[PDB]
């Protein structure tokens, strides 16, 4: 329901359908790239991903959010997998930002680092093959 | 409709924190039936004075004739002992021993109280005010009503709303009189810009452009109309109301210029809210209701008191720091932050020539310093 | 007709459900000295799963089950130590050590 | 009504032109609107009006 | 709950609010000026230069992804050594640039820099965009001298002020060649200047003194402030003295 | 509230315990003793002062409601009537009395001039005569800020 300004929800929550939706899809297939699609199931990663698309869209209002707080806003059962997926997702992008110069400089953490999502995304290819050439595994 | 529910012997909803609504006007004569009240002229005296008391009292109370009662007056005056809190076993005195202590280690002087002067000051304007003429003097059991406000925001902003004024007004006298009297510096400032022309005097401050103000008490949205450019503010709250099921029921509107104090059927400590000019907000506190007693100024009119103004710290000028600001620029050409101030000899000479010509592109208000009421 | 015996509920959107798929079971976790009694008693009563949940009130048949088995597949080597020594069958004693064990978790709980 | 009172409103939205009274530009075109006939921004139609 | 009593997570807006914030009568929600801290400093400095960096790399990157793209389409050898020679160019570039020191790729006060991206990304709206924009202009450049002056300076200052007129100090400050910002070497030469004060007191003012004390005295107390703040040259320090 | 006087109105409030009566004799031989009329001059007059007779005041007549035995009674009156009569600062604060409060101090009058404790009966006539009330509707003022 984060696509409509409903009495419910707050406008500054409010998002586009559609830059959201393509967000969720770059991360979702870097996911998929990155071994985040196989035996687990996807409603947990798709949520994850939705979830830190929503975020990277306005860091500034949503950061201090969390993803339950998230899901109760959009009215959805949140799977109970959902945080492993998203601790497992942050560290594969905290990973990718690693080998950006600008971002390495910064020395980003978990959280600050959902706002550069934009740039990681736009050259993911490069990022993850550096990233897998130094797989992933259950921990 | 008539007074709301409520009974004028206050029994406490939240104990000690607040109190049911009551109808105010009716303490006025609640207590001065409970009680005559007689006795409010100060007429105090400066042999023949004890045969009143005698003839007063043989027939009252006491029933014996003979002036043996007169011990307590012996006890109290005559054996009233210029003296130092020594040489006896009290806690009191521990009490004293300890703030003296604390005095004479750091406080050198008494002369550190003037933020305690201005509470003194605005209570000693109370005593001994005579009136200006016998039909200007206020009757007898006359109800007076405090209040409190909370205006500004530049006190602590990681801290409770602590430091602010206190009000005193009079029952008997208009709503309108309290309207007018409460005193906010958002009346002063002015709209538009200076930039163009900092020689502009101000033509019109806010306390004319609006003067709509309004009063929220139970439900009783109390309107002004004493001049024809106000407006009526109640109409969008009436609205945004009964648009939709909120549970708030319907809230009756009536005029300013007939209602008295009297019928205000509210609760004492419950934080009130006070708006004008549009938006202004102001949390208001009703914190004691009290009949007139022999000690309180005589003057009706000039008993829209503001027995407590609040200290504030008038903003200094960010350029030479010696004199107080009149001027925030915005969009400056040379401030190191937009909301720089200015006095009028730096606003001058940042962007304006020996003629007066307007130099570089910038915005300029008159800041009008809240200590112009302090 | 009830008089407001009972609160309404919201209860599913009627929309997009997430497949749970999973039925967790509450097993009661096993404390040390839980697990050394439990020890004992398969020593004093041997691999009769039937007398050790009539014995453990406080836990159930597939709890003793299932502990069992993981501590084949884990600690074998102490069910072999176990099941060589060998204690006069105590079905009273063992009552006395399981509350005294529960006196042991109330103090634990206490502190 | 008070003359003042209309005096002081009218100044709000409408602007004189040869003594007479013109609403101004972004009122009969808001910001969200565009010209009907050419879907041009009001921003633009404010220009060319005024 | 301190606001207001509509307070609600979601709180309403009035419309008369819309005319009030239309004429330009910011009062009070705007004048919370703040300090800075260290943290704040190094974020500045860190989304400054990695903006830079960023806008000098995205090129390079996009021309890199662009060349890996073309060597995965094309199939000739010939075009195939190009294009890695190409690519091996590119690399070297890249690896200089993010082998490039701290001192470079900081720019000058007024280079160009989105400052509505270092604010609501790195900053995460805590300060506005002019608020960093002149604080990273004035207030935290290499740039700008930080010694103190050596009592050496304001008599030029003075004297190119008055040759002058008092009219442009940026342009008295930069003819001075002290490498400080205007409002830095003001606030030394409004301290040393000597019109700020006044001199002895005549008859008239003393006229003015007694009605503002007449009117918002209180006690013992007297608000000199509001004295400074009505009466000018009068400072704060010697002004008690016109009624001790 | 002060806290050095929640202590010093509990150990005067022995010698209170101590008076054998409610005859007013017993406090004119408790004056020459314990003379809690020490700090009513002190050393400085001003708000510092003011509040501290300000608070006393209030403090003591707390000490008045229902729950207190008659003679603590009778001692707090008195008490409260010997700080208002010994007030010479320049402002005289009167004692605050809740609208509640005004319902115990009935039947006790009633109960005092039944008894024909004349003196009883005389202190809060001369009370009444110096109007040292101040008709409130609760004790104490409150905000909920903190």
């Amino acid at each position: 329901k984060l696509f409509q300004a409903s009495p419910s929800v707050p406008a500054k929550y409010v998002e586009d359908k559609e830059k959201m939706l393509s967000r969720t899809m770059q991360l979702v297939e870097l996911a998929n790239e990155t071994w985040l699609v196989t035996g687990r199931h996807p409603l947990p990663v798709i949520t994850a991903a939705t979830f830190l698309a929503w975020q990277s869209l306005q860091p500034a209002d949503r950061l201090s959010c969390s993803l339950a707080r998230f899901c109760k806003l959009a009215n959805v059962d949140l799977p109970y997998p959902a945080s492993s997926r998203l601790q497992e997702l942050l560290a594969v992008l905290l990973r990718m930002a690693e080998q950006l110069a600008w971002l390495r400089v910064l020395r980003l953490d978990k959280r600050s680092v959902v706002k550069h999502i934009g740039d990681l995304l736009q050259h993911r290819q490069s990022l993850v093959r550096s990233a897998f050439r130094d797989l992933l595994l259950p921990p | 409709v008539s007074g709301s529910g409520g009974c004028n012997f206050p029994e406490y909803e939240l104990p000690e924190l607040n109190t049911r609504a009551f109808h105010v006007g009716a303490f006025g004569e609640l207590w001065r039936g409970r009680l005559r009240g007689a006795g409010d002229l100060s007429l105090r005296e400066p042999a023949a004075d004890s045969d009143r008391e005698d003839a007063a009292v043989a027939r009252d109370l006491d029933c014996s004739l003979e002036a043996a009662a007169e011990l307590r007056a012996v006890c109290g005056l005559d054996k009233l002992k210029e003296v130092i809190p020594e040489n006896t076993d009290l806690v009191t005195l521990g009490v004293r021993k300890r703030f003296l202590e604390h005095r004479e280690e750091t406080i050198t002087i008494d002369r550190a109280c003037r933020q305690e002067t201005f509470v003194y000051e605005m209570e000693s304007h109370a005593i001994g005010k005579k009136p200006e003429n016998s039909a200007d003097m206020i009757e007898e059991g006359e109800l007076i009503l405090s209040v409190n406000i909370l205006y500004p925001v530049i006190f602590h902003k990681h801290k409770e709303h602590k430091p602010y004024q206190t009000m005193l007004v009079l029952g008997s006298q208009k709503l309108t009189q309290l309207r007018d009297s409460i005193r906010c510096v958002s009346d002063l400032q002015i709209g538009g810009e200076f930039s163009n022309t900092p020689d502009q005097a101000p033509e019109h401050i806010s306390k004319d452009l609006y003067k709509s103000a309004f009063f929220y008490f139970e439900g009783t949205f109390y309107n002004d109309k004493r001049y024809p450019e106000c407006r009526d503010l109640s109409r969008t709250i009436i609205e945004w109301s009964e648009s939709h099921d909120r549970g708030y029921g319907k809230f009756q509107t009536a005029r300013m210029e007939d209602f008295t104090f009297n019928d205000l059927c509210i609760k004492l400590g419950f934080p009130y809210l006070y708006c004008h000019q549009g938006d202004c907000e102001h949390v208001i506190v009703i914190t004691d209701i009290r009949l007139v007693h022999h000690d309180d100024c005589l003057d009706r009119t000039l008993y829209p008191l503001l027995i407590k103004k609040h200290w504030l710290w008038t903003r200094k000028c960010f350029v030479c720091k010696m004199y107080t600001a009149r001027w925030v620029t915005n969009n400056d050409s040379f401030a190191p932050e937009d909301p720089c101030f200015f006095c009028d000899v730096c606003f001058r000479m940042l962007h304006y020539d020996s003629e007066g010509n307007k130099l570089g592109e910038f915005l300029a208000y008159p800041y009008v310093d809240p200590g112009t009421f302090n | 007709c009830v008089v407001e015996e009972n609160d309404p509920i919201f209860e599913r959107g009627s929309t997009t459900t997430y497949s749970s798929f999973r039925k967790n079971y509450y097993s009661k976790p096993w404390s040390n000295k839980e697990t050394d009694m439990f020890f004992l008693a398969i020593s004093m009563v041997g691999t009769d799963f039937s007398m050790i949940g009539q014995l453990f009130p406080h836990r159930a048949r597939i709890e003793i089950k299932n502990k069992f088995k993981r501590e084949e597949k884990t600690n074998g080597w102490r069910i072999d130590k176990a099941f060589q020594e060998k204690r006069p069958f105590d079905f009273d004693f063992f009552a006395h050590l399981l509350q005294k064990v529960l006196a042991e978790e109330e103090k634990r709980k206490q502190k | 009504i008070d003359s003042v009172a209309v005096l002081r409103g009218i100044q709000k939205v409408a602007m004189l032109v040869q003594g007479n009274w013109v609403v101004k530009s972004d009122i009969l075109y808001p910001k969200d609107s565009s010209s009907p006939h050419s879907g041009v921004p009001a921003e633009v139609l404010c220009r060319g009006r005024d | 709950y301190f606001k207001d009593k509509v307070t609600g997570v979601g709180p309403p807006a009035n419309e008369d609010t819309r005319e009030k914030a239309a004429q330009g009568i910011k009062a009070f929600e705007e004048l919370l000026v703040t300090k800075w801290k260290n943290w704040e400093k190094a974020l500045l400095r860190k989304s400054v230069v990695s903006d830079r960096l960023q806008r000098l790399l995205q090129p390079k990157l996009l021309k890199l992804e662009y060349l890996h793209q073309k060597q995965s389409k094309v199939s000739s050898e010939l075009e195939r050594q190009a294009l890695e020679k190409q690519g091996r160019e590119a690399e070297k570039e890249i690896q200089d640039i993010n082998q490039l020191p701290e001192e470079a790729l900081l720019g000058n006060r007024l280079d160009s820099h989105d400052w509505e991206k270092i604010s609501n990304i790195n900053f995460e709206g805590s300060r506005s965009a002019e608020e960093i924009r002149k604080f990273w202009q004035n207030s935290e450049h290499p740039s700008i001298n930080k010694q103190e002056w050596s009592r050496e300076e304001e008599e030029r200052l003075q004297a190119i002020a008055a040759a002058h007129g008092h009219l442009e100090w940026q342009k008295i400050a930069e003819e001075l060649g002290t490498s400080r910002s205007a409002f830095q070497c003001l606030q030394k030469f409004q301290q040393h200047n000597k019109a700020l004060k006044r001199k002895e007191w005549t008859e008239e003012e003393d006229r003015m003194l007694t009605q503002l004390v007449q009117e918002m005295r209180v006690g013992s107390h007297i608000p000199y402030r509001r004295i400074v703040y009505y009466m000018e040259g009068r400072d704060s320090m010697q002004l008690i003295y016109r009624w001790t | 509230t002060p806290p050095g006087l929640q202590t010093d109105c509990e150990a005067l409030l022995s010698r209170f315990q101590e008076t054998d009566s409610v005859r007013f004799e017993d406090f004119t031989e408790l004056w020459r003793n314990m003379k809690f009329g020490t700090i009513f001059c002190g050393r400085m007059r001003n708000l510092e002062k003011n509040m501290f007779t300000k608070e006393a005041l209030a403090l003591a007549w707390r000490y008045f409601l229902p729950p207190y035995t008659f003679q603590i009674r009778v001692g707090a009156l008195y008490l409260l009537y010997g700080l208002y009569n010994t007030q010479l600062c320049q402002p005289k604060q009167k004692i605050r009395v809740a609208l509640k409060d005004w319902d115990e101090v009935l039947k006790f009058q009633q109960d005092l001039v039944n008894a024909q404790h004349f003196d009883a009966a005389y202190i809060f006539r001369k009370l009444r005569l110096d109007r040292a009330f101040h008709f409130t509707a609760m004790p104490k003022l409150l905000s909920y800020r903190m």
